[PDB]
């Protein structure tokens, strides 16, 4: 699965 | 995982092979979102040399999702006890977060391997550990 990361608030 | 088998195969070399592969599978094994690389590289006095390391993005839980986040960190053969080279690779469309444990171009900072090194941790405790803090706060996190 992509990566991307969790975006922040 | 068929190239597994090619991979025991792509090392056949390390201290503990079988020990290791099984190393691997079992993060692979605990995570089934990771997946292990293989490199060739110099090194005895400039000499090519067979190298494994770890990548995929491993599912980095939120406060209410959970996300993937890209890593890749080379596995050393047996010493001095874990591989120190742990790093994330985020892509260009991300954004890198500098702080104590990020500085910039995605290098886990602390000593780590020179602060636990109970040893007790595992390979798998290992990229645990960062999961903690890459679960905690945002190591790259993206934008929409």
């Amino acid at each position: 699965p992509e990566p991307t990361a969790p975006p922040e608030e | 995982a068929v190239s597994e088998s090619q991979l025991k195969k792509m090392v056949s070399k390390y201290k503990y092979r079988d020990l290791t592969v099984r190393e691997t599978v079992n993060v692979i094994t605990l995570y089934k979102d990771l997946k292990p690389v293989l490199d060739s590289y110099v090194f005895n006095d400039g000499s090519s040399r067979e190298l494994m390391n770890l990548t995929g993005t491993i599912p980095v839980p939120y406060r209410g999702n959970t996300y993937n986040i890209p890593i890749c960190l080379w596995l050393l053969d047996t010493y001095p006890y874990n591989p120190p080279i742990c790093f994330v690779k985020p892509t260009s469309s991300m954004t890198i977060k500098t702080g104590k444990h990020v500085d910039a171009n995605g290098k886990i900072y602390l000593p780590y391997l020179h602060e636990w090194k109970h040893p007790q941790s595992d390979l798998l405790g290992l990229i645990q550990v960062m999961i903690v803090v890459f679960g905690d706060e945002p190591p790259v996190f993206s934008r929409p």
